């Protein structure tokens, strides 16, 4: 039998079948009910008539009757999947409260009476993807950014950072400051678009202060992009500001270490007699690594914070964006994977 | 997770033992073919040392092929942290990438480090 494997995004749900090298389910993780529930994408075409809630904001579930909504619509919206008939792989953030991953075994084993269910942290999953069993995993997604250190297949609980800073929030400054040429975004609909142009339009900065002075200098860096209504809209400087916030969070008000510091802390609360390893093995994960110029940025502001004894590379894998998804394919479709999983018979008597 | 028979085998005896990955699983390499690695593939290679005190000593290498699929090689990093976990987390793990290799792994061939093209076809 094949198992069903979930990543649980803060943003996007990503679901498929073990076996496959992508997920061939990714849809909104947002739960709609009347101003009686509705999901993913059909939530959106009907936000006139329901409120918007998303459950898992920050990577961590904080309301359950939503996310069962969610997994119900996984199953047998997307996949047409009897839930009650597949082993399942869920995917969870690094440091997950025990408490959470227990309500979400509970729900799965009672309310969708899954046979067989494993557990995987989303990083840990990303660096097997990578190839890899040591190293840093750099996870920013839409909701929330993770620095993980991983050791000869485990990661390290006392070195991982969470940054509250990733995908949304840089759409959301993308926003804001939209409103220097005179654009005025601030719909649900509109905050849509703006993350469409952001994903399409901008990049990050070699090194960002020489970046505005050269883009000052000429009208090369004005790129266009087609809304939907037809009209055309020209991004300038704010191609390479936008992603910015994540290296300077002051951008956004905020005190908050970079993405840059953050990984640098991470890697030094480990022992020294294995920061070596992780310093030539940072990989990056998620759909907010996907920015042009990443890598290259990374790895200039890395190594100046580092020892110069150490070797930094930044590893950005081209299929990143659902590198914890794939990773979650192989690992289920493993000749070992049913000695890994808890059943329901075990979970029903425990 | 012991009941793999290939688990059940290894680290047994003093020794070197080599396994491919096919179609998501631990596949023995035939040992006269030992040495010579598809360039197409990813293998876990256990090396397995009698110590002065009669206990074993264990180095895990996983060796990536140039080409090899991302499913073949995700599941040698996953086969070996497995592998080492049933020998109760006493064996040291090698990434070893092809034409960058340890010499210590590279010293456990006599003629040396050989590649083939071609490989055991993607799991994808
Ligand atoms: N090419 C891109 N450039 C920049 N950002 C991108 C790109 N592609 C996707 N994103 C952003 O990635 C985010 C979603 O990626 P992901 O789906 O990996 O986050 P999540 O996993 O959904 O949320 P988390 O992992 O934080 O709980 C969205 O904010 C999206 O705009
Ligand atoms: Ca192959
Ligand atoms: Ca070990
Ligand atoms: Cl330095
Ligand atoms: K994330
Ligand atoms: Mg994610
Ligand atoms: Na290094």
């Amino acid at each position: 039998v094949q198992a069903l494997v979930v990543d649980n995004g803060s943003g996007n749900v990503k679901a498929g079948v073990a076996g496959d090298d992508a997920p061939r389910s990714v849809f909104p993780s947002i739960v709609g009910r009347p101003k009686d529930a509705f999901v993913g994408d059909e939530a959106q075409t009907k936000r006139g008539i329901l409120t918007l809630k998303y459950p898992i904001e920050h990577g961590i579930v904080t309301n359950w009757d939503d996310m069962e909504k969610i997994w119900h619509h996984t199953f047998y919206n997307e996949l047409r999947a009897a839930p009650e008939e597949h082993p399942v792989l869920l995917t969870e953030a690094p440091l997950n409260p025990k408490g959470n991953r227990e309500r979400m075994t509970q729900i799965m084993f009672e309310s969708f009476n899954v046979p067989a269910m494993y557990v995987a942290i989303q990083a840990v999953l990303s660096l097997y993807s990578s190839g890899r069993t040591t190293g840093i995993v750099l996870d920013s997604g839409d909701g929330v950014s993770h620095t993980v250190p991983i050791y000869e297949g485990y990661a390290l609980p006392h070195a991982i950072m969470r940054l509250d800073l990733a995908g949304r929030d840089l759409t959301e400054y993308l926003m804001k400051i939209l409103h220097e040429r005179g654009y005025g975004f601030s719909t649900s609909a509109e905050k849509e678009i703006v993350r469409d142009i952001k994903e399409k339009l901008c990049y990050i900065a070699l090194n960002f202060d020489e970046e505005m002075k050269t883009s000052e200098q000429s009208s090369d860096i004005e790129k266009s992009y087609e809304l939907p209504d037809g009209n055309i809209i020209t991004v300038g400087n704010e191609r390479f500001r936008c992603p910015e916030a994540l290296f300077q969070p002051s951008f956004l008000g905020k005190e908050w270490a970079g993405i840059h510091t953050t990984t640098f802390n991470s890697i030094k609360k480990c022992d020294v007699d294995i920061r070596k390893d992780l310093y030539g093995n940072i990989v990056l994960s998620g759909g907010t690594t996907m920015y042009e110029g990443i890598g290259e940025r990374l790895t200039r502001d890395i190594t100046t914070l580092a020892p110069s004894t150490m070797k930094i590379k930044v590893v950005a894998p081209p299929e990143r964006k659902y590198s914890v998804w794939i990773g979650g394919s192989i690992l289920s479709s493993l000749s070992t994977f049913q000695q890994m999983w808890i059943t329901k018979e075990e979970y029903d008597e425990s | 997770v012991v009941e793999h028979p290939e688990f059940l085998k290894a680290g047994k005896e003093p020794g070197l033992q080599i396994w491919r990955v096919e179609k998501f699983d631990l596949v023995p390499v035939p040992p006269n073919l030992y040495g010579d690695f598809f360039t197409g593939d990813a293998y876990v290679i256990l090396k397995t040392v009698q110590l002065r005190n009669g206990n074993l000593q264990y180095d895990l290498h996983y060796w990536l092929g140039n080409e090899c699929s991302q499913d073949e090689s995700g599941a040698a990093a996953i086969f070996t942290v497995q592998l080492d976990d049933y020998l109760n987390g006493r064996a040291v793990q090698h990434r070893e990438v092809q034409g960058f290799e340890s010499s210590t792994f590279s010293g456990y061939f006599k003629s040396g480090l050989k590649y083939k093209k071609g490989g055991v076809a993607s799991g994808f």
